[PDB]
């Protein structure tokens, strides 16, 4: 934890990234790694010069910043609360720092308060400042498909630091708010709105800058970015993915404060960072052929106007990504996880984002697809479309009987237009240019577009495996042999079936009528199926449907029959609930076991006894299957405002987000528990899953988006098997819940508490090897 | 069902103490509780004596526990329920039954790990626990409160 001097330090990474990859790539990974916090001489003048937005910013912000610099230093007898902590900082960086955070947070088209880009721009500045020696010297070091994973070959000088920021909250802010004043001044840039909050807006010449023009955040890159070289397999609980010695560490888990983060150190678990290190070395390039088109695309109400004005510096910071490495033989991701298991990757542009970056990307290396491929890769493009309800035999043929209309789309701009309606476009496009190749090289090609698909829900899943339910197993398309059809659908019919049946012919149970008269279809009973963690019981289908359905219908006059509205949604989420409690039994049954442990794990001692009979309101927490430990501790907030009224005028007094001194919030914690823990689970099965695809079906590449993964066509067929043997294997090696029951209830009070819910009973389901293929 | 990692090594074994008084019964359920309250995934003594006699495993006997700190990383720490008096300080006020369990533990874990050496959190900690002297109740059976030994 220093053992090495502050020039060993600045040696290791590059010389092993020498000795490994090799030399000339050792220094491209690094060089591009500062790129976070200052741009450079070099790769400034011949920016400067060579063109005798960016060099626009850059020359008039360093500036202020050294002009303010002395103007305090007038030795008079005040000194601001952010001068020492600027000056020993180069403003060269600074300045940058600034331009290229102020810009990222623009991105979001959510929060965008002075007291969020303020805050923002201050982290940074502090990472410069802690890093910022070790990282000068480093790059002395010079001017500014390998598999390069090792296990044990990293020297003990590559082992991640602090990842925490030690400066306290309050003085972040106003180093961040002088940077945001400085580059006001020097650059009318952005400016704040509704002044007294919103930093979002971009003056309206910047604005119409970078959308309309030739590509201007040419020098200004995201402040995370994909790699040129393997990146570094995890251990320990900082400093992985990334080389630069001269930079903040990342973090294993994205907790909420270095002390949570902290408790995972001593934690012994292999599978975890044996996943997440696998889900990291697959190898990926851009598709060029996709990206030749958004490049020209991309350049052809009031609460709706917000998004627009943002979209497009997302879009802008992705497609300078993109073009930056199109022609990089290959490029990596270094990835991260949530406090409940999530597998997130680290850089702004990364293959789990809009179609248009899910298209720009692609698996940078292949098998020859052959028969089953090009089967998957058509059932993929099917998805792609959007005939992703129907069965498989239907679904392929969509795809012949428009085989000509794929094809044209060999002209995707001369009026081929077809493919930009589909329900995603980009992650479609791609599908055709796919599609014609196999078409013009055969069955041979070492194609590697990632194949990706979705199941109609994972939860409803484990916990039929888990408790051993057919009857839904079966429905939800997964478990067991079948012929694929979705539950959706499925629980739609038992609500209509229903409401003619008994409602009328058998207060108001007479509204089989309201419905009737406007529809019940597979469209109206789904959101709430979906919905059984946070949404629950009957009485989350209430404000779901009247809040999906019904209202919206009123809205544009399609619902007359509703005379009475609540009344109306609360008839069906009965309907609802009674269909799912016959359809997927031990779903239901799980989740109130859960609901259940929940009231008791996050409660208060209930003896009133008076006598070393206490429990006090605090943390929850369990572990999955593969080690990883899961922490669940809602605090309510301590804050006080803040003070500023600093740009000459418009006085601001914005609330301190928190302080740290809190207290147990109950209603969270119990409400929480049994969704986080789904969550939670679906992070335990990926992982476990690709671990396993990795060894049993020696798999390489992992495409991972929004809980969904794939391969190239040649080994989707694998996957799959993959899958269906990882949920035999967990369910059959040992009862779950009962370990689970276990687990939550050595958490309680002597007894007092043990008054814990009986585990569900378990069911028939065929011999869990049914559950495969066989 | 939290693993932890294996200490590479047994160099000393502990002997520390809740600092509860004689009309509380607690065991590791609730010294655990105390612990999850004091922000960790289990309790971080290996072994602790029940008022009563009994012996309740808490962390893997091989396994980096939280108990004596700058030490954690290489040795066993044992916790004696009891150790304070009805509102007061230290008083060695364990039961003979408790301390004939410590006895054979001892025996037998410093046997197990040739080399291992009995220690005090008193003897390396500005605090009073286990709040006796040990090396005279080990080397005689006599129990004495005190803040030395
Ligand atoms: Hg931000
Ligand atoms: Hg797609
Ligand atoms: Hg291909
Ligand atoms: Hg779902
Ligand atoms: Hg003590």
């Amino acid at each position: 934890k220093n053992d090495f001097s502050d020039i060993e330090l600045a040696a290791i990474p590059f010389n092993t990234l020498a000795d490994h990859y090799g030399e000339r790539l050792a220094r491209e990974q690094l060089a591009l790694e500062h790129e976070s916090y200052e741009m450079g001489e070099a790769r400034f003048r011949k920016m400067f010069e060579r063109q005798l937005l960016i060099t626009t910013l850059l020359p008039k912000m360093i500036a202020r910043i050294n002009d303010w610099f002395e103007e305090v230093k007038a030795k008079r007898g005040k000194r601001p609360t952010a001068f020492q902590f600027l000056q020993e900082i180069k403003p060269e960086a600074v300045a940058y720092i600034t331009i290229k955070t102020t810009l990222a947070c623009l991105t979001s088209a959510d929060n965008t308060t002075v007291q969020a880009v303020a805050s923002a721009i201050g982290r940074a500045i502090e990472d410069e400042a802690r890093f910022g020696r070790i990282r000068d010297l480093e790059a002395k070091h010079f001017k500014k498909f390998m598999q390069v994973v090792e296990a044990d070959m990293l020297s003990k000088g590559l082992l991640g630091g602090e990842a925490w920021s030690s400066w306290h909250k309050e003085d972040s802010i106003h180093v961040g708010v002088r940077c945001i004043e400085m580059l006001i001044e020097s650059t009318g840039m952005v400016s704040l709105h509704r002044q007294n909050s919103e930093t979002i807006e971009l003056a309206p010449e910047y604005a119409e800058a970078i959308a309309t023009r030739a590509g201007a955040l040419a020098g200004i890159s995201p402040m995370f970015q994909p790699c040129v070289v393997p990146p570094k397999p995890w251990t320990g609980i900082t400093g992985g993915g990334y080389w630069a010695n001269g930079r903040r560490p990342l973090a294993l888990v994205r907790t909420h404060s270095k002390k949570a983060l902290m408790r995972y150190e001593d934690v012994y678990m292999p599978e975890v960072y044996k996943a997440i290190n696998i889900a990291q070395n697959t190898a990926w390039k851009i598709n060029k052929k996709v990206l030749a088109v958004a490049n020209v695309i991309t350049k052809w109400v009031y609460r709706k106007d917000k998004a627009r004005k943002s979209r497009r510096i997302s879009l802008e910071f992705m497609l300078e990504q993109a073009n930056k490495f199109a022609n990089h033989k290959a490029i990596w991701f270094p990835y991260n996880m949530d406090w409940r298991g999530r597998v997130y990757a680290v850089s702004m542009f990364n293959p789990q984002g809009n179609d248009m970056t899910k298209g720009l990307l692609t698996l940078a290396k292949g098998k020859p697809i052959g028969k089953e491929g090009y089967y998957w890769l058509k059932i993929h493009g099917a998805n792609c479309a959007g005939v992703d309800k129907v069965p498989f035999p239907e679904r392929i043929k969509f795809i012949e009987e428009n085989h000509e209309n794929i094809m044209a789309c060999a002209k995707s701009p001369l009026e081929n237009t077809w493919w930009a309606e589909q329900d995603s476009p980009f992650c479609f496009l791609a599908f055709c240019f796919e599609y014609a190749g196999v078409q013009h090289h055969g069955l041979s090609y070492n194609c590697s577009l990632p194949l990706a698909f979705d199941g109609s829900c994972s939860g409803i899943q484990h916990f039929s495996a888990m408790l051993r339910d057919e009857v839904g197993g079966r429905a939800v398309n997964l478990l067991p042999s079948e012929t694929v059809q979705d539950i959706y659908g499925i629980v739609a019919k038992k609500v209509n079936e229903i409401l003619q049946a008994d409602a009328i012919n058998g207060g108001t149970k007479a509204l089989a009528g309201q419905w009737l008269a406007y529809g019940v279809t597979r469209s109206v009973t789904k959101r709430s199926v979906m919905t059984l963690a946070y949404g629950s019981k009957e009485f989350g289908f209430r404000q779901q449907v009247l809040e999906d359905t019904i209202q919206p219908a009123i809205d544009s006059g399609k619902g007359l029959m509703f005379t009475q509205p609540n009344q109306a949604a609360g008839y069906m989420a009965k309907l609802i609930w009674e269909s799912v409690s016959v359809t997927v039994v031990a779903a239901v049954e799980a989740m109130n076991w859960l609901k259940s442990a929940a009231k008791l794990l996050a409660a208060e001692v209930k003896d009133k006894k008076t006598g070393e009979i206490l429990r006090k309101r605090s943390a929850v927490h369990w572990v999955t299957p593969d080690g990883f430990p899961v922490w669940q501790e809602y605090k309510k907030p301590i804050q006080t405002r803040l003070n500023l009224m600093f740009l000459g005028q418009f006085r601001l007094q914005p609330t301190i987000n928190t302080n740290k001194d809190s207290e147990i919030d109950a209603h969270k914690q119990e409400s929480g528990i049994a969704p986080n823990f789904v969550h939670s689970q679906d992070g335990s099965h990926l992982r476990k899953t690709v671990v396993w695809a990795h060894e049993k079906y020696g798999i390489e590449s992992f495409a991972l988006i929004h809980d969904s993964f794939g391969t190239i066509p040649a080994d989707a067929a694998n996957l799959f098997k993959a899958v269906r043997e990882t949920m035999v294997d967990t369910y059959e090696s040992s009862d779950v819940l009962a370990d689970f029951y276990d687990q939550f209830a050595d958490q309680l009070h002597e007894s007092q508490l043990d008054k814990m819910p009986a585990l569900p009973a378990k069911g028939n389901l065929n011999l869990r090897d049914i559950l495969e293929s066989d | 069902r939290v693993q932890f990692k294996q200490r590479e090594s047994t160099d000393a074994i502990f002997v520390h103490c809740s600092a509860t008084k004689p009309s509380q019964n607690v065991g590791v359920r609730e010294i655990r509780q105390w612990h999850k309250e004091q922000g960790w995934l289990d309790v971080g003594y290996h072994f602790i004596i029940k008022r009563d006699g009994t012996v309740e495993a808490g962390r893997d006997e091989m396994a980096v526990g939280s108990h004596a700190k700058g030490y954690n990383h290489n040795s066993i720490g044992v916790c004696l329920v009891g150790g304070i008096d009805d509102k007061g300080k230290f008083d060695a006020n364990f039961t003979p039954a408790q301390m004939q369990s410590l006895r054979s533990l001892l025996v037998t874990l410093l046997a197990k790990y040739e080399g291992a050496v009995l220690r005090a959190h008193h003897e390396v900690a500005p605090k009073a626990c286990p709040s006796f002297d040990l090396k005279r109740w080990w080397e005689k059976n006599e129990l004495v409160t005190s803040d030395r030994g």
